[PDB]
RNA sequence: AUGCGAAAGCAGUUGAAGACAAGUGCUUGUCGUUCGUUAAAAUGGCCU
């Protein structure tokens, strides 16, 4: 999707559907970024509670 | 210069015209201070980048690239520093949580 | 050299010296002198390769007929060209994507 | 395993193993360590006969080898060093830095 | 003097001065010894670290010992250490670098779960939270740094 | 798992072979950790493009 | 792309001459040429 964005910014401007596609993408990626973050917190407790 | 949106609009005007020197000043200021509590200037830089990349890349070749690389190195140390650091935050979190269990 | 070994086919830059046309192609008999021909690669080439990079106009491989009538050459873009010497006229053969 | 994560990087390492399968010699840059196979820790000297678990050397170690239960051979880019193991003293030094 | 300075310069420096030179060293020679010394006993090392001298001894000795030794050994040593000095030092830290944050990780390891002070710990919460926030901010700033139809045109020319 | 390791920390810090005994949790979380940085990369490029088209 | 370095990075680098082509003696280019330094195209794809 990185390379897709790199190629297709202007058609993204044009097309309406693609924009809401990227919106949904952004929602999911924020969500998983978060989940990974608290994942790292709990691995932190693993390191502590050794 | 305070609000992000007026920052965007005056930024568009700067692109109409100054842009190079404000770029360099923001770059140097941030590369001296990687830990400024203020975010306004970071918003300045992020907006100018996310609007006007290619022309800024093309304008110069030495005096912009060099300090870009230097601030790049400093921020590199920052992104190296982050992960275990938010781990530290989590540690303190669950220490407080254990303290809560002790209080009740 | 021809697969017989009886013929030599080579190129020289003297026409580059004496002309805008660069490369001179000469084929000769060895154990006798029955055959000896020479002609410019400029005449050989197409009328379109004059507006493209040195890649096209670069000769990259040579080969000879056993009877001194067909010659094969190959260039940097992978376009083989086969020349019949009598009328000195060509044919293009195109499969290799590289030289 | 034994997983230290030093905040430094050395591209040069070496390591060797005694035939017994118990004594392990990890030469990381500038310092060798003896480790027990069973514990992966420094071979503590309860007698304390100057058999210190670490050897800090003149230079960073690039090569380690053992010939027998007796003799360790370590090459630093300046020197070659042959050290006895029954008595913790360097037997031989050899100038290699110019080479 | 010049002789002892170049002895510090040269790598190998056998046993007894490495054992106890820090007490003697406690200026310019002190800097030279801390920036280059093959062997450094963790006792005196953490004592000098926790000294509030702070001529950037914090960063210096932190990077030194982190290049030098192992987190488990450090944790054992600073368990053997007291905790009042730990409190004062971390207070200086939260008042105001990857080395020092790694030391923060380490000291949390050493303290474990027992001795913590509520309000101090919450001050740590706020400090670390805002410093996190700015850190990921720095991250996206890095990554961003790393980043037909003329249906009818009412135009004119200058003939 | 958070509440679990919260409450019962003392006994497990008593029990020695924590790595092997807790194995799967270890590997799972380290995998997610390994994910983190490229995930950040994708996030930032996506913000770049999103602002690009939302500004107009 | 050089050196140094860790899988990061740090410094450094982009010179001339000759030649020839195109363009109006001049502008651009090119090199199966030199020394000097640490220096994207020819419709054209993989056997039984």
């Amino acid at each position: 999707v990185a390379v897709v964005l790199e190629l297709y910014g202007n058609t993204l401007e044009s097309s309406p559907v693609l924009q809401e596609l990227m919106i949904d993408l952004k929602t999911k990626v924020r969500h998983e970024i978060h989940k990974s973050k608290e994942a790292q917190r709990i691995e932190g407790m693993l390191q502590l509670l050794t | 210069w305070t609000e992000p949106e007026i920052k965007k609009f005056i930024l568009t005007k700067i692109n109409t015209v100054h842009l190079s020197k404000i770029f360099l000043t923001i770059s140097k200021s941030i590369t001296q201070n990687p830990w400024n509590e203020e975010n306004l200037l970071p918003l300045w830089l992020k907006w100018l980048l996310t609007l006007k990349s290619g022309e800024l890349n093309s304008i110069k070749d030495k005096h912009t690239k060099k300090n870009c690389k230097h601030l790049k190195s400093a921020l590199r140390s920052s992104e190296e520093i982050l992960p275990v650091l938010l781990g530290i935050q989590g540690r303190l979190e669950m220490l407080r949580r254990q303290a809560k269990l002790r209080e009740d | 050299i021809s697969s017989n070994g009886k013929l030599l086919a080579h190129m020289c830059k003297d026409v580059s010296t004496k002309d805008h046309e660069h490369k001179s192609i000469s084929v000769v008999s060895l154990f006798d002198d029955s055959v000896n021909l020479s002609f410019p690669l400029g005449s050989i080439l197409s009328s379109q390769t004059q507006s493209l990079s040195y890649n096209t106009r670069y000769v990259s491989s040579m080969a000879i007929d056993n009877m001194g009538q067909q010659l094969a050459v190959g260039f940097a873009s992978g376009v083989i060209s086969i020349v019949s010497l009598a009328d000195l006229q060509i044919r293009l053969l195109k499969w290799h994507i590289d030289s | 395993i034994s997983l230290p994560n030093f905040n430094h990087f050395s591209n040069s390492v070496s390591l060797a193993w005694s035939q017994d399968g118990s004594l392990i010699f990890h030469g990381f840059d500038d310092k060798l360590q003896i480790l027990d196979f069973d514990t992966f820790k420094k071979f503590e000297s309860l007698e304390n006969t100057k058999t210190v678990s670490e050897f800090t050397l003149d230079s960073e170690i690039q090569t380690v080898k053992l010939i027998n239960d007796t003799n360790l051979i370590v090459a630093t880019r300046t020197t070659l060093n042959a050290i006895n193991l029954l008595r913790g003293q360097v037997i031989n030094s050899f100038d290699l830095y110019p080479f | 003097p010049k002789t002892l300075t170049f002895l510090l310069t040269h790598p190998l420096f056998p046993l007894s001065r490495t054992r106890n030179l820090l007490s003697l060293l406690r200026p310019r020679l002190f800097k030279q010894a801390i920036v280059t010394c093959p062997n450094l006993p963790l006792n005196e090392l953490l004592e000098e670290l926790f000294s509030i001298r702070n001529r950037e001894l914090l960063l210096d000795i932190s990077f030194r010992i982190l290049q030098d030794f192992t987190r488990d050994s450090i944790k054992q040593e600073m368990k053997k250490l007291s905790k009042l000095d730990v409190q004062n030092f971390i207070e200086f830290i939260t008042s105001g670098s990857t080395q020092l944050f790694q030391l923060l990780s380490l000291v949390l390891d050493s303290i474990g779960l027992f001795s913590l002070e509520g309000a101090l710990l919450e001050n740590l919460t706020l400090y670390i939270d805002k410093q996190v926030e700015i850190a990921e901010r720095n991250t996206e700033l890095w990554n961003l740094i790393d980043t037909a139809l003329p249906t009818y045109t009412m135009e004119y020319l200058d003939i | 798992v958070k509440w679990c390791l919260i409450i019962h920390g003392g006994y497990l810090v008593s029990i020695p072979n924590l790595m092997s005994t807790l194995s799967s949790l270890h590997s799972t979380l380290k995998r997610r950790s390994d994910l983190l940085p490229r995930l950040l990369a994708l996030d930032a490029r996506l913000d770049c493009t999103i602002n690009k088209f939302k500004t107009l």
